[PDB]
């Protein structure tokens, strides 16, 4: 039940505010050494903050590049931590992850993030939101899919048939456009003995923006 | 500040072998480097802390070694469950500086990839756009050339291309290419063709398809 729970991110203006909530139970809260780490797909995992209890020492560290604008806090009654980010820039950007150290004292043997959260992701963008235009790609075997195009922010998720199609379904990562704006391609190779007889419905679902959009494919 | 470089950076080896990983510091972290394994989409797990140190759980086929600035990652025979991405981190002293981290993958036999092409919808060409999608599926190796011919006049700064991720089923790739064009520049044309160009295959794969026909 040792388990972390992140929320609070979504898509923000540049230079806004945001408030990353990290929830905690199964283990008794008010001891626990808790740090912050973001992940982007450029630099990888990257160290934020850290917030310890009850130390007279600093207690609160920061990595160097979040000084100043972002700040940890914790309150013991609430078995929570939180990150409130401020003058938010396009760094920023990434999934956030809350996790427990295995440090009890100030130079405790035995170092690592042994408990992590699913992570809560972050965009910071001008860019306004926008649902997603879907478009047909149709045809031993054959092959068919969707182009979901023109979507902000991420993510869009895609299934087939309602969760039906499992074998051979390829959807691949979202590309960012000139536009600014991402489509996506997913495709699904079905043995060519099942074209039109067996109806292939495309669903796509943007929740950003609200969008749930379903498109045939027939050749 | 304190350094650390991570070495390599993407690596490919086969079920059973044996793989060694490098992680380098700007400084003697002395023994408090810990690694992580990160699995597409999921968190990060600890491996091995202290440097030689293994967790409860994690199998005995991880062992960690070295002292002062070198430090290595050693996985005796790969089994399929190990292909991710792998990060170590130094505790010496905050901040918790982290390692660039080594993407690894898995490497089966070549495989030469099938290819689809797919042309603009008519509801895609009520709105002024057309993309044009060629599909690559279940190859191996991930490098591949993918070419575009409109009129066979090669083609250069309209198409973008994205591969998945390192399939579970067989270890396999997946690419699609899409040739965006304008609707005008679209009904100009006639002859679009996609090349690919593959270890697996030994001649130059080409798939068109005639706007008119
Ligand atoms: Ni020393
Ligand atoms: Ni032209």
């Amino acid at each position: 039940e040792v388990k972390l729970e992140e929320s609070g991110g979504g898509l923000v203006q540049p230079g806004g505010s945001m408030k990353l909530s990290c929830a905690a139970s199964g283990f008794t809260f008010s001891d626990a050494w808790m740090n912050w780490v973001r992940q982007s797909p450029e630099k990888g995992l990257e160290w934020v903050a850290e917030i310890r209890s009850k130390v007279i020492n600093p207690a609160i560290y920061y990595a160097e590049s979040v000084k100043e604008r972002f700040t940890i806090l914790r309150d013991d009654s609430k078995s929570s931590v939180y990150l409130q980010m401020n003058s938010l820039r396009a760094e920023d950007t990434g999934i956030y992850y809350c996790s427990r150290s295995t440090m009890i004292t100030t130079r405790d043997p035995s170092r690592y993030f042994d408990v992590w959260g699913a992570g809560t992701t972050v965009t910071v963008s001008s860019a306004s939101t926008k649902g997603p235009s879907v478009f047909p790609l149709a045809p031993g075997t054959a092959a068919l899919g969707c182009l979901v195009k023109d979507y902000f922010p991420e993510p869009v998720t895609v299934s087939w048939n309602s969760g039906a199609l499992t074998s051979g379904v390829h959807t691949f990562p979202a590309v960012l456009q000139s536009s600014g704006l991402y489509s996506l391609s997913s495709v699904v190779t079905v043995p060519s003995s099942s074209l039109g007889t067996q109806t292939y419905i495309c669903n796509v679902n943007h929740k950003p923006s609200n969008t749930k959009v379903d498109k045939k494919v027939e050749p | 500040d304190i350094q650390m470089t991570q070495s390599p950076t993407s690596l490919s080896a086969s079920v059973g072998e044996t793989v060694t990983i490098t992680c380098r510091t700007s400084e003697n972290i002395h023994n408090f480097l810990t690694w992580y394994q990160q699995k597409q989409g999921k968190s990060p797990q600890v491996l091995v802390y202290n440097a030689k140190t293994l967790p409860d759980g994690v199998p005995s086929r991880f062992s960690g070694s070295g002292s002062g600035t070198q430090y290595s990652l050693k996985i005796n025979s790969l089994q399929p469950e190990d292909f991710g991405t792998y990060y170590c981190q130094h505790f010496w002293s905050s901040p918790w500086t982290f390692g660039g981290g080594t993407k690894l993958e898995i490497k089966r036999t070549v495989a030469a990839p099938s290819v689809f092409i797919f042309p603009p919808s008519d509801e895609q060409l009520k709105s002024g756009t057309a993309s044009v999608v060629c599909l690559l599926n279940n190859f191996y190796p991930r490098e591949a050339k993918v070419q575009w011919k409109v009129d066979n006049a090669l083609q250069s700064g309209n198409s973008q291309e994205s591969v998945t991720e390192q399939d579970s089923k067989d270890s396999t790739y997946s690419l699609s290419s899409t040739l965006t064009l304008s609707k005008a520049d679209y009904e100009k044309h006639k002859v679009y063709a996609c090349e690919v160009t593959h270890q697996g295959l030994s001649s130059p794969v080409t798939k068109s398809f005639n706007r008119g026909e």
